[PDB]
């Protein structure tokens, strides 16, 4: 059920960086946990990822730099919600 | 020598900050200008992306000389603390915005202060998690004013303006009017809550540490607004973000802005305020506002939904479609509170409902509905509001509605409450009624010779057609 | 402006 976004300003899309979003109530250990699972999915892969940071206190979750190969894989992990790709924003 | 701005947000009777804390995402600042030295904590928290001095910490140095600035500034006391999450070309990302408005909740669990309110002076498109972050630091009880954004366009398109539960500003010139430039310009729409002086807004400049400039945008205008909001929480510390946005929206200046400069379905959705200062003069005071749903698109089952704040009570409902093909509204109760709801007709390209939120503590609110009988129904209390749906594809605190139709009636018990129902009818593209000064519009409904719909704006009722009459419910202590 | 920064581009 878990979906996926990215921004329809097309010019303003940063591919290849990821914001993994978590249900609500996941706690902070399962989100590392989850990042750590990506991770070793992706490696058997072939895939080099990054975890770039982990979220928690206002969404969990966590930021991954990876090829968009990873997708369909990250979105039937346990407990993700949705997954965004990252975007510009701009002074205004 | 006052700046044009500072005069326009000074209300029309009229006599800060320092217990609020204001968090600015932003550029580099130059902390040294003397308009905000020893105002401002830079927080040294960066997450930029890579390119691709004077110039890096411009953008942000003005901003934080409008909101505090001691000669320039808005709220010419106020605590600051800067982020910097956009580089020196002034370009940031959705994750970096994240991290830092997660650093911001962070920060306050460690070291917990007052109220805080944080400017978001930047955009770009619609974005799921950058909208719910937003949301989740509203909910957790912070304040946050947003850039409706600079493309002259739709501010729903674009985040964080588009962010449930977040203060949006547009910006209009001197002449009171929505800047446009060419082919930019403020953004308008129903996601932006007000507009504010955002045309030639003299600030601090990074160029050096005693030097100013004008800067233009949404981030001005909604500098501005942090400022006041900040005085505001000074004043009255308790306020939750819905009595906050209540208090913007009525000391705004009413009916300034000339709507002919946005599209012309653009118009009846962007609110016509101009953010100000609350006056000297201010007990208690009915405080209503009008909120538009998102459009509820095209299919046969169709259904838009307005919806109040938690702390807020829907005491009435309407809606409104362009081409009139339509089935009304309703209220309903959901999750133990009243929700707006509007109906699409067959064929219809989809239809707003348009929800009347109004601060009254001491309410208990119920509906009273009857079926098709015309249709009548009566609190048997005051009457607030009336509402009317029907099934069919075509056709004294008492509620009347088409004999076809089902016809619901808010009615409250909220004593120290008076009301008083105004009526006007003539020949007709709009009819229009208002309640009497000091009186708060809490109901607008057409009586029952095709109607598109009726909504209120501010304390006007209007009604819209293809022997009309536009009917307005008015209260006050 | 590219995109709506620094006064209207
Ligand atoms: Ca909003």
């Amino acid at each position: 059920t878990a979906t996926f976004h990215r921004c329809a300003k097309d010019p303003w899309r940063l591919p290849g960086t990821y914001v993994v979003v978590l249900k609500e109530e996941t706690h902070l250990s399962q989100s590392e946990r989850t990042a750590r699972r990506l991770q070793a999915q992706a490696a058997r892969r072939g895939y080099l990822t990054k975890i770039l940071h982990v979220f928690h206190g206002l969404l969990p979750g966590f930021l991954v730099k990876m090829s968009g190969d990873l997708l369909e894989l990250a979105l039937k992990l346990p407990h993700v919600d949705y997954i965004e790709e990252d975007s510009s924003v701009f002074a205004q | 020598s006052i700046p044009w701005n500072l005069e326009r947000i000074t209300p029309p009777r009229y006599r800060g900050g320092s217990l609020v804390e204001v968090y600015l995402l932003d550029t580099s600042i130059q902390s040294d200008h003397r308009e905000i030295e020893g105002r401002v904590m830079v927080t040294d928290f960066e997450n930029v992306p890579e390119e691709d001095a004077s110039k890096c910490d411009s953008h942000g140095t003005h901003l934080a000389g409008v909101v505090s600035g001691r000669d320039a500034g808005v709220a010419k006391g106020a605590s600051m603390r800067s982020l910097r999450v956009l580089n020196c070309q002034g370009k940031g990302t959705v994750s970096g915005t994240l991290i830092g408005l997660e650093f911001i909740r962070k920060s306050q669990l460690v070291q917990p202060v007052g109220p805080l309110v944080v400017l978001l002076p930047l955009a770009g498109g619609y974005s799921r998690v950058l909208n719910a972050a937003c949301q989740r630091l509203a909910r957790a009880g912070v304040v946050l004013v947003t850039a409706a954004g600079n493309f002259r366009d739709d501010a729903c398109l674009y985040s964080p303006a588009s962010a449930p539960e977040v203060i949006t500003v547009g910006a209009t010139n001197a002449q009171d009017q929505p800047v446009t430039l060419g082919t930019l310009g403020t953004n308008f729409g129903r996601c932006v809550d007000l507009f504010a002086p955002g045309e030639d807004i003299i600030g601090a400049s990074s160029d050096c540490s005693t030097c100013f400039v004008s800067q233009s945008g949404t981030s001005q205008a909604a500098a501005h607004v942090a400022g006041i909001a900040a005085m505001m929480l000074s004043a009255e510390p308790e306020l939750t973000l819905a009595e906050l946005r209540q208090r913007l929206i009525h000391f705004s200046a009413k009916d300034v802005i000339n709507e002919a400069w946005f599209p012309e379905d653009q118009r009846v959705l962007t609110p016509n305020l101009v953010a100000a200062l609350p006056p000297s003069t201010h007990g208690w005071q009915l405080f209503c506002r009008t909120v538009w749903s998102a459009h509820s698109g095209p299919t046969r089952m169709a259904t838009a939904i307005a919806r109040c704040a938690p702390d807020e009570e829907l005491l009435s409902c309407s809606s409104f479609s362009r081409s009139g093909k339509r089935r009304g509204e309703r209220m309903e109760a959901q999750g133990g509170k009243l929700v707006c709801r509007a109906h699409n007709a067959f064929g219809g390209e989809g239809v707003y409902a348009i929800a009347r939120c109004c601060l009254l503590p001491q309410a208990n609110c119920s509906v009273h509905t009857a079926p098709p009988a015309g249709t009548r129904v009566h609190c048997h209390h005051v009457l607030t509001g009336c509402s009317s749906h029907w099934e069919v594809e075509d056709l004294p605190n008492q509620c009347v509605g088409h004999r076809e139709a089902s016809i619901h009636a808010s009615c409250c018990h909220a004593p120290g409450l008076e009301c008083k129902v105004k009526e006007h009818g003539i020949p007709q593209e709009q009819v229009t009624v208002a309640c009497e000064e000091g009186w708060t519009l809490t109901g607008c409904s057409a009586l029952p010779s095709h109607v598109l719909g009726a909504y209120a704006v501010d304390n006007t009722c209007v009604v819209r057609s293809r022997a009309v009459t536009a009917v307005a419910i008015c209260c006050r202590s | 402006x590219a995109f709506g920064x620094f006064s209207f581009a």
